[PDB]
């Protein structure tokens, strides 16, 4: 029973670990989205003002 | 010999725990590989769109 | 073991996010130099055209 | 409440503190009241939809499903509820995974919670609530994710009130396999498997079935297939993480030859052996709909794999083949190489790793793949191909470097790499090609170095 | 009229092709051999018992 | 007397274009590590020029 | 009649992302200017014509 609860309760450990990894992934994905949106607005600025140059 | 059957069948259950822990760990690895490949595809899409 | 794995995940994610922030800031500052090489140089080039 | 303040201000003879620009309207009061008591007007009849949306987006993020689903159409409220109930929950919410809508995501997540934690899932009151919820979200729930089914939940009854179900994934087991170690409490029992089969038979909108991790045996597979036979919408079947034997394989072959809609078949991690895969290939001989099949973790064997491939030569509809975990060897490599090299070999993605292919497998497989131009992705890592001492030292230095493909596996994969690149108009840049390009750039720099010095030496006179 | 000037795009498509080929192999050689070991040992113990 | 609607980058990005006379002493550079203004950097980032 | 044109250039049809960003920023600047000069006579600084 105790060995099982260890294998489980590794259920809890796994679940919290997966929570942390998925939170990390979402934070990184949204940070990348913000950075890439900034970069695309910037590349629009480039394509737009180099035309005047 | 029933006690030996115990070391056989109870150890069968213990090794079933072993193999199911390995099975679940393989599930963990295969799910982690999918998420890492999702990260890789995001980075590639970044590359290609740039 | 759970705390070790949790802190490993948290610190790996912090490393990942800091790496991505450095990525974004570096490329953004590179283009910012280039873009400063668009407007200011546009005015200086107009000056140069007039003088030429 | 402002009336009390007005009366107090006017009763003291002081200048009116109520400047006329500070009075909220009866519309304000009514909107706030309805926002705080949305259950009073779940449909918000008789009120402008501006007030309706203001109220629904001001609602708390923890409304009851029965009133939020059919009465709230606001994705803002639905996503806010999803987050607040699961924002810091161990399970994140991704918009991409629910048809790009948060309302259906919340509905299906709440259904998943209800079924997974349904204590005595056959309670009469719980059945009443379940029927109400199913009617509320029927046109709005299509798939469910239930994990470690701790009780015999009526799969058929659940399907009977969700007409738009398309994907079903059942994993019977102990969500809490802690203080109590029970083998029968984990995985679907006889009644659970029969109920799943009845649900499959009585459900017409389902397309994907994933009953893996249930330790599904031949009896469970047959019970499910009893109702599956009358179903006409299943396109994908997955039975991994189970114990389905060659009798289940024969039953699946019969279902396949009698059926013409299945496209994805996952039979991996099962006890399918030589004659089980022989039945699989016999069914495939006449089968013309199955597209992706996986038998990884099975025990087919070399002869089983070769019977499968010899029937596959005529079974030309195969596109994805994951034959890993069955420990193929030389003659299997010969036959798979012949099948792939066959100009009619329709397989596009092949996972033949986990096998026992050897150097003698090298020549046959390489020839077959070089003659084949259809395969797109392949899996051959971990094979016993002869590896150089360099690779041996790399693996020794990095235990994770045992994952590294041998050089021979490298060229074998790269052959299909050129195949795909030629097929889809892209140049193949080999290891030698890239090294030569780098060396050429370095030599170009070296040759350009002295020209600048020579030019600079001509301006000192 | 530089052909390189005209097909900078085709130069960079090849560059991206090389980078993608690098990444694919880099991840492939790291993906899966422990799964092979585990499946083969599962079959080993199946036969043993 | 007069105010400007828009926020531009020219005034703050033309400051470094003073490297014109450079033909002379290469004196020790590490002593030029003046503190970059965190307030100015944060203002630049937050008020990103329209 | 230019609007009646069957093939009017898109430049006369819609506001791009950056163009709408600048439009909103200038609108906010106008709002702030009116906020700070409630009393001064409103002078139509005709910045956004159709």
């Amino acid at each position: 029973v105790y060995k099982q609860k260890i294998k489980h309760l590794l259920f809890q450990n796994q679940d919290q670990q997966s929570e942390l990894k998925k939170d990390v992934e979402v934070t990184l994905k949204q940070l990348e989205d913000q950075h890439r949106i900034k970069s695309r607005e910037l590349k629009t600025d480039v394509r737009s003002l180099k035309v005047t140059k | 010999e029933a006690f030996i059957q115990m070391l056989d069948k109870n150890l069968d259950e213990a090794e079933d725990q072993f193999q199911i822990a390995l099975r679940n760990h393989l599930i963990h690895i295969e799910n982690l590989m999918q998420l890492q490949e999702a990260r890789m595809r995001g980075l590639a899409e970044e590359f290609n769109r740039d | 073991e759970q705390e070790k794995s949790n802190l490993n995940i948290e610190d790996d994610g912090k490393k990942a996010k800091e790496k991505e922030d450095a990525y974004f800031e570096d490329i953004t500052k590179n283009m910012k130099q280039l873009k400063t090489q668009l407007k200011s140089e546009y005015l200086e080039k107009e000056k140069a055209n007039i003088q030429q | 409440m402002l009336a009390k303040k007005l009366a107090l201000a006017r009763s003291q003879g002081k200048p009116d503190p109520f400047k006329k620009d500070e009075f909220p309207l009866l519309q304000h009061i009514a909107v706030e009241v309805v926002s705080q008591n949305y259950i009073l007007y779940p449909d918000l009849k008789g009120v402008p939809e501006n007030v309706r949306d203001t109220i629904i987006s001001k609602i708390t993020t923890d409304l009851d499903i029965l009133t939020m689903a059919p009465n709230i159409d606001q994705e803002s409220f639905w996503q806010r509820a999803c987050k607040n109930r699961w924002e810091k929950s161990q399970k994140s919410i991704n918009i991409e995974e629910h048809g790009r809508s948060w309302k259906v995501a919340y509905l299906e997540r709440y259904m998943e919670e209800f079924l997974t934690n349904i204590q005595n899932a056959d309670d009469p009151n719980k059945k009443q609530i379940l029927q109400a919820e199913l009617k509320a979200a029927a046109s709005w729930i299509h798939t469910l994710n239930l994990q470690n089914i701790n009780q015999n939940i009526d799969i058929d009854f659940i399907c009977k009130y969700l007409p738009l179900l398309t994907s079903l994934t059942l994993t019977y087991g102990t969500k809490y396999s802690g203080m109590d170690y029970n083998k029968q409490s984990v995985g679907m029992k006889l009644s659970e498997a029969a109920n799943l089969g009845e649900a499959i038979k009585n459900c017409y909108s389902l397309l994907s079935l994933n009953i893996s991790a249930n330790m599904i045996d031949d009896d469970l597979l047959r019970f499910i297939m009893a109702g599956v036979n009358m179903n006409i919408s299943l396109i994908e079947l997955n039975l991994s993480h189970n114990k389905i034997e060659d009798q289940g394989a024969r039953r699946i072959a019969k279902f396949l030859m009698r059926n013409e809609i299945l496209l994805y078949l996952n039979l991996g991690n099962n006890l399918i052996g030589y004659e089980g895969s022989r039945y699989l290939a016999q069914a495939l001989k006449v089968n013309k709909n199955l597209q992706s099949l996986n038998l990884k973790l099975n025990n087919l064997g070399d002869k089983a794999g070769k019977k499968l491939f010899q029937d596959l030569m005529l079974n030309k509809t195969l596109l994805e083949l994951d034959v890993s975990g069955n420990q193929f060897e030389f003659e299997t490599a010969l036959k798979l190489s012949d099948y792939v090299a066959d100009s009619m070999c329709g397989l596009k993605v092949l996972n033949i790793a986990n096998n026992d292919f050897n150097d003698s497998c090298y020549e046959n497989l390489k020839t077959g793949f070089t003659k084949n131009y259809s395969l797109a992705k392949l899996d051959l890592r971990g094979n016993k191909f002869s590896k150089t001492q360099e690779e041996k030292e790399q693996e020794l230095k990095d235990p994770f470097r045992m994952f590294n493909l041998s050089q021979t596996e490298k060229e074998l994969t790269q052959i299909i790499i050129r195949h795909d690149l030629t097929a889809q108009k892209i140049q193949f840049f080999s290891e030698s090609d890239l090294d030569k390009i780098k060396q050429l750039k370095e030599l170009q720099g070296a040759k350009q170095e002295p020209e600048k010095v020579i030019q600079q030496d001509q301006n000192k006179e | 009229m530089n052909p390189s000037q005209t097909q900078k795009g085709k130069i960079q498509i090849q560059v991206s092709r090389g980078s993608i080929d690098l990444l694919v192999r880099t991840m492939y050689e790291d993906i899966n051999n422990i799964k092979l070991k585990n499946e083969r040992f599962q079959k080993k113990k199946r036969a043993e018992d | 007397n007069w105010e400007y609607v828009m926020l531009d980058t020219l005034l703050f990005n033309k400051g470094n274009g003073n490297d014109e006379e450079g033909n002379e002493n290469i004196d020790d550079p590490l002593n030029k590590q003046a503190q970059r203004d965190p307030e100015q950097e944060q203002l630049q980032d937050i008020a990103q020029l329209l | 009649e230019f609007k009646e044109q069957e093939n009017i250039p898109r430049q006369y049809i819609e506001n791009s992302p950056k163009e709408e960003l600048v439009l909103e920023h200038v609108i906010q600047f106008k709002r702030q200017f009116q906020y700070q000069l409630y009393y001064e006579d409103k002078r139509d600084l005709f910045l956004y014509p159709k």
